[PDB]
């Protein structure tokens, strides 16, 4: 049971969902993306993507956290400091 | 601590308020006394009577607990307003409506019950026929006594 | 009985003679050979009572708070020690001859033949108690407290002088195996009015009694530790042990004097139970739950049944040991955190789990988990009352679940939930401090295999 | 309202805060997924109707009908993740989570069990205690004078300087001891 | 339209449907920043302490310590016997006592009366 | 160790209640870009789960199956 | 492998 | 907008510093360094001692005292045959046959 | 081998927990149906009930006056 989660693995997972949202390119997308900037996103569209992080990793991110993850390495290092992973 | 930082009065003056003000770690705007009608509560914060379940969770707070941080002056009945006690969170129904709907439905369950005790519902049957005179000896009857006569016939 | 008073006075010379080292270790090693020794007072009669001189008798009254009062020496001794390690010598010294001073006249207190003796014993034992609050206390309000102890005390105790040399020269004695035998009925008069409450208002403060126990929550609070342990576990039985040797005398008046303050203490015990749901001190609830705990004691001998005494001299001697182990774990936080504020210390369990689990017993005990002889007691009691008047469950009951409420609160908010951060002097549990712990908690969990021997003299 | 970093909420933060509370609470009422994607595109439109509004007395008129809608339309039993406040799992491991410094307070005999790890905290200890006085005046000679505004802290400047008030946030427990 | 939410004292108005929760006045700015910057210099006052190596027991809160001397030490010198606290007094102090007073004297007057008329079926009570 | 994680391109609504979803979505001018995120949810061993019926019918046949051959073996039997 | 250090107080006493 | 520089520079060597230290929770191949120290044995001490026991405290302290285990009687039909009398039980009197 | 956990698709099933899962199944309907086809009367009914219209005067004697 509980299976380890790792920076690669949560890198992976980001990505991945962050892949199958039809407002963002999945050939465009890297790990340091910035969703207002790079990407051109809405902050609402920020907010459902901290949602889907939410829905794929099960615990929810506070909104003082939310709104300030504005790259998918920043989300990977947010889900690695609040489930302390490469222990 | 000292003299100085401990409770004192009821401030009147306002210098005494703001020093009072100043002794709880709180605004001049914000710091309102108790009504100084002599209950014993003298300079200190009428703080807004808030449980501490309202408190914001995702605050790193000095006490996560608690949810109070140090030095924040506390509520009068801090012991009262802990998470494992009374809360005062802001409920989906309203309050009254809530004590309406509670009260009408026990009250009207209990006068239901009243009404089908009056009201009983049975078979159509007549009574439970017992030998040996509805079962004299063996419901506690004593033998030197001699019972009426019951008798049951075919039917 | 005076086979258990001289080596109590050899205790002196023991402690004032032994190396400086070795000042704790004697007077614990022979004040337990005396608690050893006070077995042998369990050769109690059906009939008949130990009755060993003019001076000395002891019934199964007295018998069970000799042996409580003289196993409570060493448990002081041992909880003392700590806070007084860096005390001068000679008044370490001091504090050892005021417990002994202490332990000598309560066990001449208790098996007092006569009532004036007994007098003057009851009121000695004030003197090495207001010296240890007043001398050895921690805080500024040890001086008023000492002034309450001893103020509510002689107010109340110089009108039973009165109404005991009254009886002296009516009676011609004092003594209670004479006084078992030529006591006169006492008739309704305002004259036997006032000789009912001089006989009995003493005690009333001594036990407390709801309104007038004032003294308690700051002489209980202020005190040491061993002031503590002696004032909860020995002193206030002393008001319930005078009581049961003055209610003899004052029949049939008390049939209508103790309806007033049977209501002082069938309300008192809601309301101070009450307060020992907001007290933030810990010490200070553990003072007023002994006050709720009182209330049934002095209801139980108002009433003067016999299942009322038996379960009034079990909840004596069960509360005894209760409230001594609950002062000894207050102390044992407050030698860590130097505060008897209750929430700042939290998640004790998770530092310290054996002495959680030592909470958790005492808890359980002040609760009356049955089959405690704190529930033995608060049972009969509870029968009596219900046989007085049946309505006064409702006073039981309803005290039954809010002292459910205070004891695991004082479990949850000090061993359970998270763990205070800021605090981080939390010392691992003391081997001297988990041995307090178990010789309070393992008699009191012993006396439940035989229970008979904490019954009274009319089990 | 309460942050410990801004002192207040911008209407821009509390129109992301109530679209964040309507879709979890819409989720709530709206179980399965289908109809949750349904009926949560329809809220974005309804959210995107007034995204360009200009006069902010309107904006936030807007936001505080919005908010009794919400109210309105709440579920009496969100859903709540097991780790949220208000979970079924929260704060169900605070009891397994002992502090650093009762590891000093051990006895030696079960010290020696674990020699490497020991041995290890020692440099813990001594890094800490070497930069907690370069980390105190650092921090007197950046805060402005009347203490400190917001409860942010500096991060190190120099190299070798660990960032202040460090130890208990690295030094924390897990979230599964 | 909707119905609105009726605040009570167990069951307080939410943050959102304050209307005092939307003020853009420079004022209510003031006082948030204030309020920002007391509980900032608390924060840096107790985390300076807290994150001490060399210190070794317990951060004294002076709240904490003066909330307990508030609820303990200083009502009484903050009494002052009037109306109000006279009336408390004997209606919270003296009633209930009153009150039991009559109801289990009324309860042992009948108990006795018929006990002493042979009335009370006490058959098999021989414990008391 | 190292987790393999799958395509993202095999995720398709198309066949799922997610394509009615959109569908639904852009007869009012709308366009749906989560459907992919939750395609896996009606799409592999994940489909076509049992009705209601057929969830307290798990095991029916069998048992059907071993209730006649019981009743033809004590029918037989009692001869 | 990868057993991580389980932090609890002193039981030895 | 998210982080400042500031933060985002703090929460980097706050999580390099945090990563160090979970990395340092980790275990030695020696750890922990630990000092040098019947098929159905249940069923004897578990349980056929304790029915010794058991039995021998209700055969020789307990069934000695009277009214201590008290059995209710056994039940008596007609038609039965007493063990300790030899006495036969009447059977019942005829049926009048209901089917 | 234990389960390896998957990712977006159904987790691997053993043979063990299918057989037994559908074997208590079966072993429920074959109980159901046995019990049903045997007992029949704690379900729909153990005795028939009789119709008190249907009885004559003359055997709950009433007289006709
Ligand atoms: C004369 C000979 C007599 C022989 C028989 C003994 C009779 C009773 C004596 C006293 C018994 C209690 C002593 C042990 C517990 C206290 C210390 C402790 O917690 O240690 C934990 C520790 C084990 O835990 P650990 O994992 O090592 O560490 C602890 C953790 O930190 C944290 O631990 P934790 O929190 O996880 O676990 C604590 C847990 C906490 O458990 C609970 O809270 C559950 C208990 C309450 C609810 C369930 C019981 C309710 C009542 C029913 C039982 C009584 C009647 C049963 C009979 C049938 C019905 C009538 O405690 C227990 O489970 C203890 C089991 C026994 C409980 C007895 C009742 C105590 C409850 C309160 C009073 C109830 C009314 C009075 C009953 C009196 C009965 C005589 O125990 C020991 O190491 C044992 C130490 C030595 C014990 C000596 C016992 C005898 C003492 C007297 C000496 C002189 C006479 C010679 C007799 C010698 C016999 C060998
Ligand atoms: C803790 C504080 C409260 C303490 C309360 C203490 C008890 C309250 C009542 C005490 C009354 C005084 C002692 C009575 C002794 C009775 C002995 C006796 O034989 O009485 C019958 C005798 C009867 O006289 P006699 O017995 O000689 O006569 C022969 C008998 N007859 C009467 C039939 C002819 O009573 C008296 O002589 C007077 C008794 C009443 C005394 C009233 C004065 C004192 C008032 C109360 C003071 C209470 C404490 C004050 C301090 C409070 C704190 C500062
Ligand atoms: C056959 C007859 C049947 C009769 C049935 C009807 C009669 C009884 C009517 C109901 C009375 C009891 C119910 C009311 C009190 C309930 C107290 C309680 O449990 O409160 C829980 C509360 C917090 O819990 P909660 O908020 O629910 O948790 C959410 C998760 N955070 O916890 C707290 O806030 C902690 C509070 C601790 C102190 C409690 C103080 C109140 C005590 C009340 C005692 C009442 C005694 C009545 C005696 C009657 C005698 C006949
Ligand atoms: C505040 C802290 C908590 C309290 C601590 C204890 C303090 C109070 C202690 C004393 C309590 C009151 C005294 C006990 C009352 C017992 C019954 C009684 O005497 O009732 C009063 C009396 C009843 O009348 P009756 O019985 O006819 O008297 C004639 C007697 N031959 O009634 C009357 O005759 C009318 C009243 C007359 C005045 C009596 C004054 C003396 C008693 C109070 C002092
Ligand atoms: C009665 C009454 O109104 O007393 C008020 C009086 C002070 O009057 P004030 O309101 O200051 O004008 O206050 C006073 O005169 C002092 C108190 C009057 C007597 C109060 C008696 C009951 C007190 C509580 C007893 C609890 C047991």
């Amino acid at each position: 049971d509980a299976p380890p989660l790792t920076l690669e693995g949560i890198k992976d997972r980001v990505l991945y969902v962050l892949k199958l949202y039809d407002k963002i390119d999945p050939e465009k997308l890297s790990v340091n993306s910035h969703f207002m900037k790079d990407l051109g996103l809405d902050s609402l569209d920020q907010v459902e993507i901290i949602m889907a992080m939410e829905d794929e990793f099960g615990f929810e991110i506070p909104d003082i956290d939310a709104e300030k993850l504005m790259c998918p390495q920043e989300i990977v290092d947010y889900i690695a400091d609040k489930k302390d992973v490469y222990e | 601590i000292t003299k100085d930082m401990l409770p004192g009065p009821y401030p009147k003056t306002p210098e005494e308020r703001a020093a009072a003000a100043k002794k709880y770690n709180m605004r001049v705007e914000d710091y309102e006394p108790y009504p100084d009608d002599g209950m014993g509560y003298g300079d200190y914060p009428k703080l807004p009577d808030r449980s501490q379940q309202e408190r914001d969770p995702w605050y790193d707070w000095d006490h996560p607990d608690l949810r109070l941080n140090w030095g924040e002056p506390m509520h009068w009945d801090l012991d009262m307003y802990i998470r494992n006690r009374v809360d005062t969170s802001p409920t989906p129904v309203n309050w009254n409506l809530m004590c309406k709907h509670l009260f009408g439905f026990v009250a009207f369950m209990l006068f239901m019950f009243w009404v089908g005790e009056t009201y009983p519902t049975y078979q159509p049957v007549g009574p439970k026929q017992y030998p040996y005179n509805n079962l004299y000896l063996e419901r506690g009857g004593d033998p030197n006594k001699e019972p009426e006569p019951v008798v049951h016939y075919e039917i | 009985m005076l086979k258990y008073i001289i080596p109590t006075m050899m205790l002196m010379p023991l402690t004032w003679l032994s190396k400086n080292s070795m000042i704790w270790i004697n007077t614990t090693l022979h004040s337990l050979l005396i608690s050893l020794t006070s077995l042998l007072l369990l050769n109690q009669f059906g009939d008949n009572s130990l009755n060993f001189s003019l001076t000395f008798f002891s019934d199964s009254l007295s018998t069970p708070l000799l042996i409580l009062t003289m196993w409570l020496l060493p448990l002081m001794l041992m909880a003392s020690q700590h806070h007084l390690s860096k005390e001068n010598l000679a008044r370490k010294k001091l504090f050892i001859s005021m417990l002994i001073l202490l332990q000598l006249f309560l066990i001449m207190t208790f098996t007092a033949t006569e009532l004036i003796f007994f007098y003057i014993m009851f009121e000695a034992t004030l003197v090495p108690t207001l010296i240890i609050i007043t001398r050895w206390g921690n805080q500024t309000e040890r001086l008023n407290a000492g002034l309450y102890f001893l103020f509510y005390t002689l107010a109340g105790s110089l009108p039973l002088l009165v109404a005991l040399i009254y009886i002296q020269n009516t009676m011609g004695s004092l003594n209670f195996l004479i006084l078992q035998y030529w006591v006169q009925p006492m008739p309704n008069s305002w004259s036997n009015t006032f000789m009912w409450l001089a006989c009995m208002m003493a005690f009333m403060v001594k036990m407390p009694l709801y309104g007038l126990h004032l003294w308690l929550p700051k002489a209980h609070v202020e005190a040491p530790i061993a002031g503590s342990m002696v004032l909860a576990a020995i002193l206030l039985k002393l008001g319930g042990y005078g009581m049961m040797r003055i209610t003899l005398l004052l029949n049939p008046i008390t049939d209508f004097m103790a309806y007033p303050f049977i209501m002082l203490s069938l309300w008192g015990m809601i309301m101070t139970s009450s307060i020992c749901l907001r007290q933030t001190d810990l010490k200070s609830l553990i003072a007023y739950s002994s006050v709720s705990h009182m209330a049934l004691v002095i209801v139980a001998i108002l009433i003067q049944t016999p299942w009322s005494y038996m379960g009034a001299t079990a909840l004596m001697i069960a509360h005894g040991l209760t409230s001594s182990m609950l002062f000894c774990l207050a102390n044992s936080n407050y030698e860590r955190v130097h505060s008897r504020t209750m929430i700042l210390a939290r998640g004790l369990q998770t530092l310290l789990p054996l002495m959680a689990a030592w909470w958790l017993l005492a808890s359980l005990t002040n609760l009356a988990l049955p089959p405690s002889i704190n529930l033995i007691g608060e049972l009969f009691v509870v029968m009596s009352t219900f046989s007085w008047s049946n309505i006064t469950i409702i006073l039981m009951g309803l005290n039954m679940v809010i002292t459910a409420l205070y004891s695991l609160y004082m479990l949850i908010t000090t061993q359970r939930g998270k763990h205070t951060h800021h605090i981080n002097n939390i010392l691992p549990s003391f081997t001297r401090e988990n041995a307090l712990m178990s010789l309070h908690m393992l008699p009191l969990l012993l006396l439940s295999l035989n229970p008979k021997i904490i019954l009274g003299p009319l089990y | 309202a309460f942050l410990p970093s801004a002192a207040y909420l911008t209407h821009q933060q509390k129109v992301l805060q109530l679209y964040k509370r309507a879709l979890r609470h819409l989720e709530s009422r709206c179980v399965h997924r289908d109809k949750y994607r349904y009926f949560a595109c329809l809220l974005r439109a309804r959210f995107d109707e007034h995204k360009n509004e200009k006069d902010m007395v309107k904006a936030t008129q807007l936001l505080r009908e919005a908010e009794k809608e919400f109210w309105h339309g709440q579920h009496p039993q969100p859903y709540i993740f097991p780790e949220s406040p208000g979970g079924t799992s929260y704060e169900r491991y605070e009891c397994y989570k002992v502090p650093e410094w009762c590891l000093d307070d051990w006895h030696p005999s079960e010290k020696a069990m674990y020699p490497d790890y020991f041995a290890k905290r020692e440099q813990w200890k001594k890094l800490r205690r070497e930069s907690w006085e370069r980390e105190v005046k650092q921090l007197q000679e950046e805060t402005p004078v009347g203490g400190p505004r917001t409860e942010a802290l500096p991060p190190a400047r120099k190299q070798g300087d660990l960032p202040p008030l460090w130890w208990h946030i690295v030094t924390r427990p897990r979230e599964r001891p | 339209s909707f119905p609105k939410y009726e605040p009570s004292r167990l069951a307080s108005l939410p943050t959102t449907l304050d209307p005092a929760e939307y003020d853009i006045s420079s004022e209510t700015r003031k006082a948030q920043a204030e309020r920002l910057a007391i509980r900032s210099r608390l924060k840096r006052e107790y985390q300076l302490q807290y994150n001490d190596p060399s210190r070794r027991g317990v951060v004294e809160d002076p709240a904490l310590i003066r909330w307990t001397c508030a609820r303990s030490a200083n009502v009484y010198p903050n009494f002052r016997p009037n109306t109000k606290t006279s009336l408390l007094g004997a209606l919270f102090g003296i009633g209930p006592l009153i009150f039991w007073y009559y109801v289990f004297k009324t309860d042992r007057d009948r108990k006795e009366k018929l006990i002493q008329e042979g009335k009370l079926d006490r058959t098999f009570n021989i414990s008391y | 160790s190292k987790m393999e994680l799958p395509d993202y391109k095999q995720w398709k609504i198309e066949g799922t209640p997610l394509e009615t979803v959109q569908e639904k979505l852009a007869a009012r001018g709308l366009r749906d870009p989560w459907g992919r995120n939750e395609a896996w949810r009606y799409m592999g061993g994940f489909a076509n789960n049992v009705s209601f019926v057929g969830a307290l019918l798990k095991g029916f046949k069998w048992g059907f199956a071993a209730f006649v051959v019981a009743v033809g073996a004590e029918y037989y039997l009692e001869s | 492998g990868k057993r991580l250090f389980i932090i609890k107080p002193s039981g030895f006493y | 907008s998210g982080y400042t520089p500031d933060e985002k520079l703090r929460l980097q060597q706050l999580r390099e510093l945090r990563r160090r230290w979970l990395k340092d929770q980790e275990l030695s191949p020696r750890e922990p360094v630990l000092p040098p120290r019947r098929h159905s044995i249940f069923a004897f001490t578990h349980v056929l001692i304790p029915v010794w026991i058991i039995h021998y405290y209700l055969k020789y302290h307990v069934t000695t005292k009277p009214y201590t285990i008290v059995e209710k009687k056994p039940r008596i039909f007609p038609g039965d045959t007493i063990l300790e009398t030899g006495e036969v039980i009447p059977p019942m009197k005829e049926f009048p046959d209901q089917h | 081998a234990h389960i390896e956990p998957r990712y977006r698709q159904f987790p691997q099933l053993t043979r063990s927990q299918v057989i037994q899962a559908e074997f208590f199944s079966a072993t429920m309907w074959f109980w159901i149906l046995w019990r049903f086809w045997h007992d029949s009367d704690a379900v729909l009914g153990h005795f028939p009930y009789p119709d008190p219209s249907q009885w004559t005067d003359e055997e709950l004697g009433i007289p006709p006056d």
